[PDB]
RNA sequence: AUGCGA
C-alpha cells in the first residue's frame, strides 16, 4: 500500500497482484488506508485493564 | 433596587483568610475608574500593594487587587478608596463651581 | 493598505478613549507598528505622512512625482521647513499622551496624514466552520467549498505532521 | 542611511544590451560603477531613475526566487517523508521501520 | 397599484398578468420595479 | 459619496461647512487654507476632512432613473 | 533626452507617491494592493448588473499625489481616504502585519463600504418552449404562508428595499 | 501627611476662556489619573441624545438607506439630555418607546423641478425644489407630555445647515427617526463633545541666560509671545509658557540646545472641552465629575459579593 | 535642475489650544 | 509471546506517549461511568479526573509494551515511573 | 554532580515509539525551504 | 465558532449540572448544547426547540434505563466548544509538525477571527498580513488527551531540527524589553506595583504563592525607586516555585557595550538567584531560543514554567508599551 | 481548469 500510495499506483498494484501479495498492514499510510490505529507513538502499544474478580 | 450582586465579586482564588489580600472583579469598568481608584488607594498608608488589571479589553472587566497588612482589611481599604474618590470629586466640583461663579 | 504595499488586517477597533491623544486634541485614525518599516524600507510612507500633514495644515496638495526632489533638495527638508513654518515639529513628531494612563509618552510620536485604502479582500468574512453538512456520494466525505458548507482539507502534509507528533489517536 | 550599493542578478552585476549599454542613457561600455548598477542613492534621499531601474531588477528577480523555492521543497519533503514515515523507535531503543526491519541500533548512536 | 418604470423612457406603469412585458410608452423590454411607501426599520449605525 | 457629517479623527460636525466652503472658494475668491481657517476647522483632522472631499454624488445624481431624459 | 523619467513608469506606478523611496518589491505589492483595492467602480452602478461590485462611499482625494492623478482624472473614482496615522507600537495589537483602527472613527463611517451581488432568477435557464412555460411569479393555492407577503409583493417580487436574511423568499 | 483636605488646599482651577461652545480651563495640582478620568468620561460615558432607530417608508434617492440612516444618527440634536431617561431592552418594542424615553423626528421631502430657471444649472437650488435635504428639515414630532415640556425647548438639530442628502425630481425621502438617550462609549454618535483633551503645561527651563540678538533670535524660534524680551541686555524671558506648542524647533540650533531644557508641569493640566452644541461644555464637565462621584457611590453602596 | 519651489503662503496655521491669530 | 515478569527489560519510565494514552483512555472510561476510585473533589472534566487518578496511581490500567518481534511486556501503572 | 549529569542523561533519552522518521524528514525538508559544485536544493 | 462547534459529552452524575444548564441555554447561547443523542441511538436536535422544550429535556438527561439493549449507555449532549476544550490549530505550511499544535480554547466575545498569540507566529511562520488558519476540533478523549499532552504548544518549545527555541516574543515586545531593562528606566512604587499586577494575576493561577511579594527599592533615598531589572526580578520571583532557588545564568546581548558609553558594561546578562543584576534583554534572551533567559527557565523548571514566563512577559511588555509606547520617524 | 489570497 505504501508503494501504491506514492507513484505508479497501478504498476505497484500490478506487481502486487501478480505476486498474490499479502499486506501485513504495517505501513502507516497502508494502515490509514484500512482505517486502523496508526502503529506509531501512542499506537506503538496496547492498553489493557486490571479488573477485580471478586 | 437590590444590592447589586454581580457588580463586584471577591475572587476566592485571590483572597487571604487572615484578612489582608484580595482580588476584586468589577464588571463594566476600565482604566476610567480603575487608575483613579488605585491612585487614591495608594494614599492609604496601610496598603502594602494595590493595582488594577484588565483581563481583556473585549471582556469589559476590571480586576483590582489590594493586599495590605494586619492593620486594615482589603474591603475596608477599598471603602477608604471610594470615600476618598467621592470626597475628592466633591472638592473638584466645588472649586469648579466657585471659579465658574467668580467669572 | 497604504499606497506603499504595506497591507495589514485590523487587529481590533480600539476605543477612542483608549487611543493615544496628541496635545493637539486628536487621537489617530490608524496606528501602524514602526517595526514594519525596517524590513520593508517603505520610507516613501514616512514622507507621505509628513507631506500629507504639511499639506493639510497649509491646506494644499503636495506633489509626489518620482524624482521631483533631489539628494540636495530632500523631502524631509522641503516638508520639514513647510511644516515648521506651519507650527509643527520640523521632524514631524507630535507630543502624545497615553489614552489609558494619561502620562506623556517617552518621546514625540510620529503622526501624519496618509492616504489609506481598503482592500476588497475582507478575508475576515471568508471564515467558515462546518460541524455537519453534505458528503459526496462517491466517498461520504465532506463536500468542497465554503459556500457548499464544505470542510477544510486535512492534507497529506498535515497527516505527516500528525504522525510526527506521535498523535496517532489524533490522526485516526 | 548610507547607500543601497551594488545590485546583483543571479550572482552578478546588471545585464548589458548587445550594443554594450546597460541602459539607454549609458554610452556603450560605460566604465562608470553606476552604469553597472551600483546605486549611490539611498532611500532617505531617493534613487536616480537609472538606479530605480536596477533596484527594480534586483527586487523582481528576488520575487522570482521567492516564488519558485516553494515548488522545489515540496517534492523534497514528500519524496523521503513517504519513506521514513514507517521509521520509528523500537521499545528496545533500536530504530525499526513499521515493517520491523532495523534501521539503526540507536538514534544517532546515543539515544 | 403596483408599479414598474420603463428602463428607457422613465414612464411609470402598472403591469398585469395580462400584458406584454414591454414599456407601453416607448416599447422597451426592461422595467425597474418601483419603490413604494413600505416600512423598514433601521439601526442608525 | 457625500460630504461626511463629522471628521473621523476629531468629532466636530463638518457637514454644514461644505457649501459655504465651496462658496468661499468661488464667491470670495479665497484660498482653500484661508477658507478652512474662516470655517473654524483649526485642526488638520478637520482641515483634511473638507479639504480633500470629492463630492461624487453630483456625478451620481445625473443617473436618476425616476425622471424622463 | 526623456521628456520626463515618469515616461518609464506605468500608470499605477506613477500614482504611487515617492515610489522612488521604497524598496522596489514594496512598490510592486503596492500595484497589487491598489489594483486589488475596494473603491468606486463607476457611477452608473444603478445601470450595471455585475455578479459583484465593491463601492466605497467615503472617498477622498489624496493630499499627496502624482500630477498624473489629475492628468488621468483618477479623482473621478477615488479609491481611499486620508487618515490620521501614528506610526507607533503602543496598544500591543500592531505587530508584524496588523494595524489598529479608531473605534469612534469607524462608528462615524470611516472606510464604510458596500458590496453589490446581482442575481438572475430565470425560469427557462433550461425550459423547453411554449409547452414548458407554466410558472408565473405569484400565488394560486392560498395555502402558502401569508407571512411571505412580509417580503414578496402580491406580484411575486420582493419589495425593493426589503431586509432579507438567509431563508427569506426572494421570489414566488 | 496626605488628606483630602490637603488636596483641597493644593487643588486649583483657573478658567482661561468660557465660551458657550468651548471651555479652556486648567486643573492645577491634581493627578493624571483624575484628569484622564474626567477626559475619558466626558468622551465616552456622558450621556447624549442622538437618533437611534430610523424607520424609512420610502427612499428613492441615489443614497443608500443604511448610509442615510447613519448620517441622520450623526446629526447632533440641541436637546438637554436630562429631559429623558434611558430606554431598556428587557421589554417589548411597544413599551420601549414612550414620551418619557424617545423623541420622534419626521422627515418627508419630495423633490420637484422648478418652473424654468434662467440658463440651466443655475445651481441646483433654483433648477430644482427641495433639491438639498438638510438636518433643518427634521421636523420635531412631540407626544403629549413632552409636547408641553418642550414648549420652551423645542427639538432642533444643533446645526441645521448640515446637508443630509441631495435629491432629484421625483425622488423622495420619508422616514421617522427615534432619538434616544445614549452614551458616547456605546457609539461615537452619543459623545456630546467634539474634542475634550488635556495638555500638560509646557515648562521652559532656561539653564543659562541669552541676550541681545541671540536672545531675540531665540525668541523667534517659539510661538509669537511665548518668549518675551524686555531689554535683552540682561535676560531673554518667557512671556507665557502656556502659548507654546512644544514644536521643539529650538533644539535644531546649537545656540540653544545646550542652554535650554524643555519639560512640563505634571500637576498642571490644561483642559480644552469643545461641545457639539447639545450641551454647554462646562455643564458637560460638571456631568462628568458628578458621574465619577456617582460611580464611587455605586461602589460604596454595592455589597461585596463572593 | 531647479529645486521645487517652496509655497508662498508658508505661514503659521497651528496655535496652542486657548489662542488664535489675535496674538500673531 | 508472553515476556515473563521476571524478564521485563524495558524502560522503567512511562513515556510521554504512554502517559498520554493512559490518561485519554482512562478519562474516557470515567466519562462512560467507569467507577471512580478517588474523590471527585468538585471536578467536572473527566480528563482532569483521570489526571488525579494517575497522581494517586489508583488507575487500574496496564500498558502492553510491544516489541517488533511480537513479544510484549505487561507493565502496571503502579510501577512504571509516572514521570 | 557526575551522578546528577548521568541522571539527566538517562532522563533525556528518546522515548520508545518516537516518530523519529517523520521528525527526520521534516528536519531536513523544512529548513531546505530557506535555501564549483552543486549547492542547495539541486544538490 | 463557540456556538457552532460541539463535543459529544456523555452525561454522568458529575456533569449533569453543567450539561443540564448547557441544554437550557440551547444552541443559540454560550455553553449550551446543540443536540442530544439518546442511548437508544436516536438524535434530537435542539436547533428549533423552545426554552420550554429544552427545559423539559434538561430534566430528562438523567433518565433510567429502558432497554436491556441500552442499559450500559448514558445519554450524550453535543455541547458547544468551551473554555475547557483543546483544539488542534494548523497553518497550511505544515512543513513541520511544530506548525500544527494544540491550543486551549478561549472564546472571545465580539470576535470574528481566530485569535492567536504572537509567541506562536515563528513556529507557524504566520503573519497577520492576511494569513488564514485551519482549526480542527477533536471529538474524542483520546484526541483531547493527546492534543493536551503530546501536540500541545508547550511540548513544542524547541524544534527537533536543532533544538533551538522557535517560540519567543517578537517586534514590539523585543524593543520594549530593550527599553524597560535599561539602567536608565526607573519606576515609582505606584508604577512598579501597577506593572506587576498588570502582568501577574494570582486569581488566574499565574503564581505559586497565592499572595504577592515585592522587593526593596533600588534607591532608598530622596525617593523610593525601582529599576526595570528589578521588575524582571519581581516577575521571576513570582512565577517560579518558592521551593526552588533562583535561576543563575550568564548570557549576552545583541547590543555591544560600546553603545552604552565608554565604560558602560551592558552585554553581560547576569542572573543571580532569580535576580537580573546586569545587562538588558532582547531577541538573544527570550526569543532567541538559545540558552537565553527563556530557554534557561525551560530547562530548569520545564515547559509549563517557561510558557508562564512567556505569557507574563508578553503582558508586562505590552502594558509598558502602553505607558511609554515606541515610535520611529524621519528624525530617526 | 483561469485568475488569485497566504
Ligand atoms: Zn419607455
Ligand atoms: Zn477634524
Amino acid at each position: 500500500f505504501m508503494k501504491m500510495s506514492y507513484e505508479t499506483t497501478c504498476q505497484f498494484l500490478t506487481k502486487a497482484v501478480l505476486d498474490n501479495e499479502r499486506e501485513q498492514l504495517d505501513s502507516p499510510s497502508a494502515r490509514i488506508v484500512v482505517g486502523k490505529l496508526n502503529n506509531v507513538g501512542t499506537g506503538s502499544f496496547d492498553v489493557l485493564a486490571k479488573v477485580p474478580n471478586a | 433596587e437590590e444590592p447589586d450582586r454581580e457588580k463586584i465579586k471577591l475572587l476566592t482564588q485571590a483572597t487571604s483568610e487572615d484578612g489582608t489580600s484580595a482580588s476584586f472583579q468589577i464588571v463594566e469598568e476600565d482604566h476610567t475608574l480603575g487608575n483613579a481608584l488605585r491612585y487614591v488607594i495608594m494614599k492609604n498608608p496601610d496598603v502594602e500593594f494595590c493595582g488594577y488589571s484588565i483581563p481583556h479589553p473585549s471582556e469589559n472587566l476590571l480586576n483590582i487587587r489590594i493586599q495590605t497588612y494586619g492593620e486594615t482589611t482589603a474591603v475596608d481599604a477599598l471603602q477608604k478608596g471610594l470615600k476618598d474618590l467621592m470626597d475628592l470629586c466633591d472638592v473638584v466640583e466645588s472649586k469648579f463651581t466657585e471659579k465658574i461663579k467668580s467669572m | 493598505s497604504s499606497r506603499h504595499g504595506q497591507k495589514g488586517v485590523c487587529s481590533r477597533k480600539w476605543p477612542t478613549i483608549d487611543m493615544p491623544f496628541s496635545e493637539t486634541g486628536i487621537q489617530p485614525d490608524i496606528i501602524i507598528n514602526p517595526h514594519a518599516f525596517p524590513s520593508r524600507m517603505t520610507i516613501g510612507m514616512f514622507v507621505e505622512s509628513l507631506a500629507g500633514k504639511a499639506g493639510a495644515l497649509h491646506g494644499i496638495a503636495q506633489d509626489s512625482t518620482p524624482w521631483i526632489f533631489n539628494e540636495d533638495d530632500t523631502p524631509a527638508d522641503y516638508f520639514g521647513e513647510q511644516l515648521a513654518k506651519a507650527g509643527y515639529n520640523y521632524h514631524g513628531n507630535e507630543p502624545m499622551y497615553s489614552g489609558a494612563t494619561g502620562e506623556e509618552l517617552r518621546a514625540d510620536i510620529y503622526v501624519g496624514v496618509v492616504y489609506y485604502q481598503r482592500l476588497r479582500h475582507m478575508v475576515n468574512d471568508k471564515f467558515q466552520v462546518r460541524s455537519t453538512g453534505p458528503v459526496n456520494s462517491l466517498t461520504m466525505q465532506p463536500v468542497k467549498g465554503r459556500k457548499r458548507h464544505g470542510g477544510i482539507r486535512v492534507g497529506e502534509m498535515e497527516r505527516d505532521a500528525l504522525i510526527g507528533h506521535g498523535t496517532s489517536f489524533l490522526l485516526q | 542611511m548610507c547607500l543601497l550599493g551594488q545590485q546583483a542578478l543571479e550572482g552578478r552585476r546588471v545585464p548589458v544590451m548587445v550594443s554594450g549599454k546597460t541602459l539607454p542613457s549609458f554610452k556603450p561600455y560605460e566604465t562608470d560603477a553606476m552604469a553597472g548598477g551600483y546605486v549611490k542613492g539611498r532611500f532617505y534621499s531617493g534613487i536616480k531613475p537609472q538606479e530605480y531601474y536596477f533596484h527594480c531588477m534586483a527586487g523582481r528577480e528576488g520575487l522570482i526566487d521567492t516564488a519558485v523555492k516553494t515548488s522545489r521543497s515540496g517534492y523534497l519533503q514528500r519524496c523521503l517523508t513517504k519513506q521514513l514515515e514507517g521509521v520509528h523507535v523500537s521499545y528496545d531503543n533500536s530504530i525499526r521501520d513499521a515493517d520491523g526491519t532495523l534501521v539503526q541500533f540507536m538514534y544517532g548512536g546515543d539515544a | 397599484t403596483l408599479k414598474y418604470i420603463c428602463a428607457e423612457c422613465s414612464s411609470k406603469l402598472s403591469l398585469s398578468r395580462t400584458d406584454a412585458v414591454r414599456c407601453k410608452d416607448c416599447g422597451h423590454r426592461i422595467l425597474l420595479k418601483a419603490r413604494t411607501k413600505r416600512l423598514v426599520q433601521f439601526e442608525a449605525r | 459619496m457625500i460630504v461626511p457629517v463629522r471628521c473621523f479623527s476629531c468629532g466636530k460636525v463638518v457637514g454644514d461647512k461644505w457649501e459655504s466652503y465651496l462658496n468661499l472658494l468661488q464667491e470670495d475668491e479665497l484660498d482653500e487654507g484661508t477658507a478652512l481657517s474662516r470655517l473654524g476647522l483649526k485642526r488638520y483632522c478637520c482641515r483634511r476632512m473638507i479639504l480633500t472631499h470629492v463630492d461624487l454624488i453630483e456625478k451620481f445624481l445625473r443617473y436618476n432613473p425616476l425622471e424622463k431624459r | 533626452v526623456e521628456f520626463t523619467p515618469t515616461n518609464i513608469l506605468s500608470i499605477l506606478a506613477n500614482l504611487t507617491p515617492f515610489s522612488d523611496f521604497n524598496q522596489s518589491p514594496r512598490n510592486m505589492y503596492q500595484c497589487q494592493m491598489g489594483k486589488q483595492t475596494m473603491g468606486t467602480p463607476g457611477v452608473a452602478l444603478c445601470h450595471r448588473s455585475d455578479n459583484k461590485l465593491y463601492r466605497l462611499q467615503t472617498g477622498q482625494t489624496p493630499i499627496v499625489k502624482a500630477n498624473l492623478y489629475d492628468d488621468y482624472g483618477m479623482d473621478n473614482f477615488p479609491n481611499g481616504f486620508n487618515a490620521v496615522v501614528a506610526v507607533i507600537s503602543y496598544t500591543g495589537y500592531d505587530m508584524d502585519d496588523a494595524m489598529i483602527i479608531n473605534k469612534s472613527a469607524d462608528e462615524r463611517g470611516f472606510g464604510y463600504g458596500t458590496m453589490y451581488k446581482t442575481e438572475k432568477v430565470d425560469l427557462a435557464l433550461n425550459r423547453n418552449r411554449g409547452d414548458p412555460i407554466t410558472q408565473h411569479f405569484g400565488f394560486g393555492n392560498d395555502e402558502w404562508p401569508k407571512e411571505w407577503l412580509e417580503k414578496l409583493d402580491e406580484d411575486g417580487l420582493p419589495y425593493i428595499g426589503t431586509y432579507v436574511e438567509e431563508g427569506d423568499p426572494i421570489c414566488a | 501627611e496626605w488628606n483630602v483636605e490637603k488636596f483641597k488646599k493644593d487643588f486649583e482651577v483657573n478658567i482661561s476662556s468660557l465660551d458657550a461652545r468651548e471651555a479652556n480651563f486648567d486643573l492645577i495640582n491634581i493627578d493624571t489619573s483624575i484628569a484622564n478620568a474626567f477626559r475619558r468620561i466626558m468622551i465616552s460615558e456622558v450621556p447624549s441624545v442622538a437618533a437611534e432607530y430610523v424607520y424609512f417608508f420610502n427612499n428613492t434617492s441615489v443614497i443608500q438607506d443604511e448610509v442615510l440612516a447613519h448620517r441622520i444618527g450623526l446629526v447632533p440634536l440641541k436637546v438637554d439630555p436630562d429631559m429623558l431617561t434611558w430606554v431598556d431592552s428587557n421589554l417589548p418594542d411597544d413599551e420601549k418607546f414612550t414620551d418619557e424615553n424617545t423623541i420622534v423626528l419626521s422627515l418627508n421631502v419630495k423633490c420637484t423641478r422648478n418652473p424654468d430657471a434662467p440658463k440651466g444649472s443655475t445651481d441646483p437650488k433654483e433648477l430644482y425644489n427641495n433639491a438639498h435635504v438638510y438636518a433643518r428639515d427634521l421636523k420635531f414630532e412631540p407626544q403629549g407630555r413632552q409636547s408641553t415640556t418642550f414648549a420652551d425647548c423645542p427639538v432642533v438639530p444643533a446645526d441645521p445647515d448640515i446637508l443630509l442628502a441631495k435629491l432629484r425630481p421625483g425622488q423622495e425621502i420619508s422616514l421617522k427617526a427615534h432619538c434616544i438617550l445614549g452614551i458616547g462609549g456605546d457609539h461615537a454618535k452619543f459623545s456630546p463633545v467634539s474634542t475634550a483633551s488635556y495638555r500638560l503645561l509646557p515648562q521652559i527651563n532656561i539653564l543659562q541666560p541669552i541676550k541681545g540678538e541671540s536672545a531675540r533670535r531665540f525668541q523667534k524660534c517659539f510661538p509669537p509671545g511665548v518668549i518675551g524680551i524686555d531689554e535683552g541686555s540682561d535676560e531673554a524671558y518667557v512671556k507665557d509658557a502656556r502659548k507654546d506648542t512644544v514644536s521643539r524647533e529650538v533644539l535644531r540650533y546649537e545656540e540653544f540646545a545646550d542652554k535650554v531644557k524643555l519639560g512640563r508641569v505634571r500637576n498642571h493640566f490644561i483642559f480644552n472641552v469643545e461641545s457639539a452644541g447639545a450641551m454647554t461644555p462646562e455643564e458637560i464637565f460638571f456631568k462628568s465629575v458628578r458621574i465619577l462621584k456617582n460611580k464611587a457611590e455605586y461602589l460604596k453602596n454595592c455589597p461585596i459579593t463572593q | 535642475r531647479k529645486d521645487v519651489p517652496k509655497v508662498e503662503g508658508l505661514k503659521l496655521e497651528h496655535f496652542a489650544t486657548g489662542y488664535d491669530a489675535e496674538d500673531f | 509471546k508472553a515476556i515473563p515478569k521476571d524478564q521485563r527489560a524495558t524502560t522503567p519510565y512511562m513515556t510521554k506517549y504512554e502517559r498520554a494514552r493512559i490518561l485519554g483512555t482512562r478519562a474516557l472510561q470515567i466519562s462512560m461511568n467507569a467507577p471512580v476510585f478517588v474523590d471527585l473533589e468538585g471536578e467536572t472534566d473527566p480528563l482532569r479526573i483521570a489526571m488525579k487518578e494517575l497522581a494517586e496511581k489508583k488507575i487500574p490500567l496496564v500498558i502492553r509494551r510491544y516489541l517488533p518481534d511480537g513479544s510484549f511486556e505487561d507493565w502496571s501503572v503502579e510501577e512504571l515511573i509516572v514521570d | 554532580f557526575r551522578a546528577l549529569m548521568q541522571l539527566k542523561y538517562m532522563r533525556s533519552l528518546i522515548n520508545p515509539g518516537e516518530a523519529v522518521g517523520i521528525i527526520a524528514s521534516q528536519s531536513v525538508g523544512e529548513p531546505s525551504t530557506q535555501m564549483n559544485v552543486t549547492l542547495g536544493i539541486p544538490r | 465558532f463557540a456556538v457552532k462547534l460541539t463535543y459529544p459529552e456523555p452525561v454522568t452524575a458529575y456533569n449533569i449540572a453543567e450539561l443540564r444548564q448547557a441544554v437550557i441555554n440551547g444552541p443559540d447561547k454560550w455553553p449550551g448544547a446543540t443536540q442530544i443523542q439518546n442511548e437508544d441511538g436516536s438524535l434530537v436536535s435542539l436547533i428549533g426547540m423552545s426554552v420550554e422544550q429544552r427545559k423539559a429535556l434538561a430534566n430528562q438527561l438523567l433518565t433510567p434505563s429502558s432497554n436491556v439493549s441500552t442499559h450500559t449507555l448514558n445519554k450524550k449532549v453535543y455541547r458547544h466548544i468551551k473554555n475547557r476544550d483543546v483544539v488542534l490549530m494548523n497553518r497550511q505550511p505544515t512543513l513541520h509538525k511544530a506548525s500544527m499544535m494544540g491550543h486551549k480554547v478561549r472564546v472571545l466575545p465580539n470576535e470574528k477571527t481566530l485569535r492567536l498569540h504572537y509567541a506562536n507566529t515563528g513556529a507557524y511562520n504566520a503573519d497577520f498580513d492576511g494569513d488564514e488558519m485551519n482549526m480542527h476540533f477533536p471529538q474524542n478523549e483520546n484526541a483531547r488527551a493527546e492534543a493536551l499532552n503530546l501536540a500541545n504548544t508547550d511540548s513544542q518549545y524547541l524544534t527537533p531540527t536543532s533544538g533551538s527555541p522557535v517560540r519567543g516574543l517578537i517586534q514590539d515586545h523585543i524593543s520594549a524589553g530593550v527599553w524597560l531593562t535599561s539602567k536608565d528606566s526607573f519606576f515609582t512604587r505606584e508604577q512598579y506595583q501597577q506593572y506587576i499586577y498588570g502582568c501577574i494575576r494570582p486569581e488566574d493561577g499565574h503564581t505559586t504563592r497565592s499572595k504577592i511579594v515585592t522587593l526593596p527599592p533600588t534607591i532608598f533615598k530622596p525617593y523610593p525607586l525601582w529599576t526595570g531589572k528589578q521588575i524582571i526580578t519581581t516577575v521571576l520571583l513570582n512565577v517560579t516555585p518558592p521551593d526552588m532557588p533562583g535561576i543563575n545564568l550568564i548570557s549576552k546581548n545583541k547590543i555591544k557595550n560600546e553603545y552604552w558609553g565608554k565604560g558602560s558594561l551592558e552585554n553581560e546578562v547576569l542572573f543571580k538567584d532569580g535576580a537580573l543584576l546586569c545587562g538588558i534583554l532582547d531577541k538573544s534572551q527570550y526569543g532567541a531560543s538559545k540558552y537565553g533567559i527563556v530557554h534557561s527557565l525551560h530547562e530548569v523548571y520545564g515547559p509549563e514554567v517557561a510558557a508562564k514566563v512567556l505569557s507574563v512577559l508578553g503582558r508586562l511588555f505590552t502594558n509598558y508599551i502602553t505607558a511609554t509606547a515606541f515610535t520611529c520617524g524621519m528624525d530617526d
